[PDB]
């Protein structure tokens, strides 16, 4: 099939904090891409490009750490280098909430309805039932080092978590009679673990990726604890996305190709290779629509790429 | 550099 070699779009991220752990991009289900640039949240819509200054922090040295657009897209969590979990609205452009209960930076998020699950360099994860006064709800503790990856499946579930401590943890939707105990620990990744993504189209299956010391994707079966498939991609992977359309999974690079790759599902054979970036690829998100991926990359820029689409 | 201007 057809893929074009060039992004659609390439949009400037000055000021880009370099930090592999951190999740600095997220587009929404209105069509708004969230985009963290050092202290500050800028929002790009799609439709019109208009771009907003949403928020910046407001003493020094403070910067953001993640971004999370709750499913209706009209929320956005904002974690902070001062273990703050924000919660914006942004159609009235305000604050709503400041969320503290963290020890240290917020640097992951993930939404299942309205429970915000983020995690921290602590190693520790946090449920925060944002309609509520007393927000924390539940603390889940199966890392000794930052959780750097937090994905809620699709169906809620299970939630995924990797750590810079080179774990996968799978959790339970609820705690039940036990404690918050993880239903698998994946250990087979030899490196931190950012990139972990649901099969939107399987319940029970897993794409993680690890680390420069990794360099592996690893498809699970969360159930089972099976792993279906293990693929050497050469460079650490910090991101993997599924095309909800095509069978088809992207995964971002780093050294020496900074490159995105596109892999055939089931079997997990090459499709194409999206270059262009000048540094490591940071983080991909996906457009609602599922056409377009955007890369956030360490050279300052965002390219967006609408390589599953022909219109 | 304007923030992700085109």
């Amino acid at each position: 099939r057809y893929i074009p070699s060039l992004p659609d779009r390439i949009l400037d991220a000055p000021e880009i904090r370099n930090d592999y752990y951190l999740n600095l991009v997220d587009w929404s289900s209105g069509n708004v891409l969230a985009v963290a640039l050092d202290n500050s949240v800028y929002l790009w819509s799609a439709s019109s490009g208009d771009i907003l200054q949403l928020l910046q922090m407001e003493q020094p040295g403070e910067y953001i750490s993640s971004v999370a657009w709750i499913k209706e897209g009209n929320y956005l969590a904002v974690g902070t280098s001062s273990a703050e979990v924000q919660l914006w609205d942004v159609q009235q452009q305000k604050r709503l909430r400041n969320m503290t209960s963290h020890s240290a930076r917020v640097g992951s998020l993930s939404w299942n309805s309205y429970i915000l699950s983020s995690g921290s360099r602590s190693g520790h994860i946090h449920h925060h039932d944002v309609r509520v006064a007393e927000h924390h709800v539940a603390t889940l503790s199966g890392h000794s080092q930052e959780v750097c990856g937090l994905r809620w499946a699709p169906d809620g579930r299970h939630l995924a978590s990797g750590g810079n401590d080179n774990l996968v943890n799978v959790w339970p939707s609820a705690p039940g009679e036990g404690g918050w105990v993880p239903l698998q620990t994946f250990t087979q990744h030899q490196g931190a673990v950012k990139a972990v993504a649901w099969c939107p189209w399987q319940s029970n299956v897993l794409a993680t990726g690890g680390g420069t010391s990794d360099r592996h994707i690893r498809i699970w079966n969360v159930c089972s604890g099976a792993c279906l498939s293990a693929v050497d991609a050469h460079s650490q992977v910090c991101s993997i996305l599924w095309s909800p359309h095509y069978k088809e999974l992207i995964s971002g690079h780093g050294f020496a190709q900074n490159q995105l790759v596109i892999w055939k599902y089931p079997t997990m054979a090459k499709v194409a290779e999206l270059k262009g970036h000048t540094s490591r690829v940071l983080s991909l998100t996906m457009s609602p629509d599922g056409a377009t991926v955007a890369s956030a990359a360490a050279d300052e820029t965002l390219r967006l790429w609408r390589c599953f689409e022909l219109d | 550099r304007a923030p992700x201007s085109d």
